[PDB]
């Protein structure tokens, strides 16, 4: 289900379609059209990536379009999961007495 | 119930593939002589081109059937009959000229692992950022067509230094085609065994071979949290690598010669890269390595956290163990003794490549890759294999051969020799 590796996945994934959309001052929807478009049909790239916008397009136009990080989305859709205990995994700055809030506002967005 | 592997045609496909990835060898193999006709899935990108799938007996690195007069028996685009005499153009222009193979037994540097930044960074990203993808990743992320050891094709960067394969046949244009990249990304010399058998090499119809043992960073990195107790010890180390030894001498011609590379000294990564913005940190500048670094790690997912890490003990403890190791290596090719094959050992010396980069102009974060910020990139490679060469001309000119006084009539004769 979740593991490091889909958790930097994920991560990368967010960041690229979060920064081109602010490459080219474009909405996420597009911003993510944008990337399939660029992929290859060549070895299922260009139609695997319009099927995880099918699948988690819509949940991450609505958590970039509310000004949060790949860090956030990731948590929130369950890419990267902080068990009991262990330390918080996030690549970008993280404010810790803020992250809580953060998450449970991005929840409720993808509710 | 969905996949297409249970399919009528396609299930037999599907295994070949697997197996093929399982054992290193080339899918497309019709002969099955480990050389292909299709550059990637571990094709002619790793080894040279097959010129004839059809033979068995006809790849890179036969000595010559009956001196080629009616089949180029080695790929080298050198056969036929001198009409002017009716002497074998492989005879006159090959015998006593020593021909030999190069060979990487190695890691992910060695096979040049490399992820395009052009992938992931949204500033510059176009369509012609991924028409490389799908060759990559069919090639398992590397690049061993522009490797420091087997590249053959012309360099992405701009320096004129080219790769060892390229150097051996320019010595002596018979070596055409004659290399062989045995490399997986995660080989250490604990699980070189898995592969070893990949290599091609017929100990009794094949010319000799240099081969370059090179692993030279998984038996000291990993991912897990406490990655000391995981490195490999001097003592598995040397055990493993006479038997890797021992199944080499048993499968390399006479004359024969084999390098152990020592591991590196990671420990300019962090010192060099720590401050500095990831690719994926450059639009915003808002991630550095050293943000990357603890990322990977807090995830367990790093592909070395001992020297990947802002934990200076830990980069230290890594460096030692590395010096070890690589002590072990020197010890192994001063003191072991094998029928067919002589043994040398080099140190990385990624401080003397620093040095020779500083002198064209360049600085040290320059040769790692911009994106795993851990392996040398073809920048470093390159100069890996500029420093070998240099070095074994200087301390063991045996191992790289004559210059082939024919080499200019090869050109006349079959130019090109067929390409790559
Ligand atoms: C400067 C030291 C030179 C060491 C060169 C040899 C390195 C060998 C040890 C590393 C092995 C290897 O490279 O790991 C590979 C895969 C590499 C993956 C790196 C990806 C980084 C994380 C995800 C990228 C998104 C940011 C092991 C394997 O996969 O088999
Ligand atoms: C590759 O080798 C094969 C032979 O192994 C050549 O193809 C023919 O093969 C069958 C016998 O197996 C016969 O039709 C002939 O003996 C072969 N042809 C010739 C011309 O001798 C094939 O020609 C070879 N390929 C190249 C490029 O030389
Ligand atoms: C920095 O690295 C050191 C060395 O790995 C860690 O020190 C501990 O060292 C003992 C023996 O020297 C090991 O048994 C422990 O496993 C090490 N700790 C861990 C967490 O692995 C030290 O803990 C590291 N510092 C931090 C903050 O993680
Ligand atoms: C929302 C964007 C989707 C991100 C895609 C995540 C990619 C998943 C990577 C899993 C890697 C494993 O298959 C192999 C492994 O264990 O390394
Ligand atoms: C932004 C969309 C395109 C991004 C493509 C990135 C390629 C994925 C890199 C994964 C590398 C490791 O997995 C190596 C491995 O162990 O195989
Ligand atoms: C970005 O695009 C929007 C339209 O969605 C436009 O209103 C705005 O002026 C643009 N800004 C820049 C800096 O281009
Ligand atoms: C090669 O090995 C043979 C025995 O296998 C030995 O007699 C011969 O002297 C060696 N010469 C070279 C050049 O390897
Ligand atoms: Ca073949
Ligand atoms: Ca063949
Ligand atoms: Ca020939």
């Amino acid at each position: 289900l979740s593991n490091g590796h889909t958790c930097v996945g994920c991560v990368l994934v967010v960041s690229v379609i979060e920064q081109l959309a602010q490459v080219h001052n474009s909405t996420v929807q597009a911003s993510m059209e944008r990337l399939c478009s660029y992929l290859p049909e060549k070895l299922f790239l260009k139609t695997t990536c319009y099927l995880v916008i099918d699948k988690f397009g819509s949940d991450i136009i609505k958590l970039l379009s509310a000004d949060m990080n790949a860090d956030v989305v990731c948590h929130t859709l369950e890419f990267c999961k902080q068990n009991t205990g262990q330390p918080l995994c996030h690549l970008y700055p993280l404010p810790k007495e803020t992250w809580k809030f953060t998450l449970q506002k991005a929840r409720q967005i993808v509710k | 119930g969905s996949d297409i592997c249970s399919l009528p045609v396609l299930a037999k496909i599907c295994q070949k593939i697997k197996l093929a990835m399982e054992q290193s060898v080339p899918f497309k193999d019709v002969d099955s002589d480990k050389y292909s006709v299709f550059p990637t899935l571990r094709g002619y990108h790793w080894r040279g081109r097959d010129c004839n799938d059809s033979d068995e007996s006809v790849y890179p690195g036969r000595r010559p059937n009956n001196w080629d007069v009616h089949q180029d028996s080695n790929c080298n685009g050198i056969w036929g009959v001198d009409p002017k005499d009716g002497v074998p153009y492989e005879k006159k222009f090959c015998e006593g000229s020593q021909p030999r193979g190069i060979i990487l037994l190695g890691d992910a540097a060695g096979a040049h692992f490399h992820i395009s930044p052009e992938w992931i960074t949204a500033s510059q990203m176009s369509l012609n950022s991924f028409i490389n993808l799908p060759t990559a990743l069919t090639n398992e992320l590397d690049w061993p067509q522009l490797s420091g050891a087997t590249g053959f094709l012309d360099s992405t960067v701009g320096i004129k230094e080219k790769s060892i394969y390229l150097r051996l046949w320019k010595r002596n244009h018979c070596n055409h085609r004659d290399y062989q990249n045995i490399s997986r990304n995660g080989a250490s010399s604990r699980n070189l065994k898995k592969f070893i058998e990949s290599l091609s090499r017929n100990k009794v119809l094949d010319y000799p071979a240099i081969v370059i043992y090179a692993m030279i960073g998984n038996d000291v990195c990993s991912g897990k949290s406490d990655p000391v107790p995981a490195m490999t010890t001097p003592e598995k180390l040397y055990s493993n690598v006479m038997q890797t030894l021992k199944h080499l001498n048993s499968h390399l011609p006479n004359g024969s010669h084999v390098i152990l590379y020592g591991l590196p000294d990671g420990t300019f990564l962090w010192d060099n890269l720590h401050n500095r913005y990831h690719p994926l940190g450059q639009l915003n500048k808002d991630m550095t390595y050293a943000q990357l670094y603890s990322f990977l790690n807090c995830l367990q997912v790093s592909p070395c956290h001992g020297w990947m890490s802002s934990n200076k003990t830990l980069r230290t403890l890594t460096s030692e163990r590395a010096e070890q190791l690589s002590n072990t290596l020197k010890k192994i090719a001063a003191s072991e003794k094998f029928t067919n094959f002589n043994l040398f050992y080099m140190d990385f010396a990624f401080h003397e490549i620093i040095q020779e980069w500083q002198k064209r102009g360049g600085q040290p974060w320059q040769l790692i890759e911009p994106v795993d910020g851990f392996h040398p990139n073809e920048v470093a490679l390159l100069l890996l294999a500029d420093h070998f060469w240099k070095k074994v001309q200087l301390q063991w000119p045996q191992i790289l051969g004559k210059e082939n006084p024919f080499n200019p009539q090869i050109k006349q004769v079959f130019g090109d020799q067929g390409g790559h």
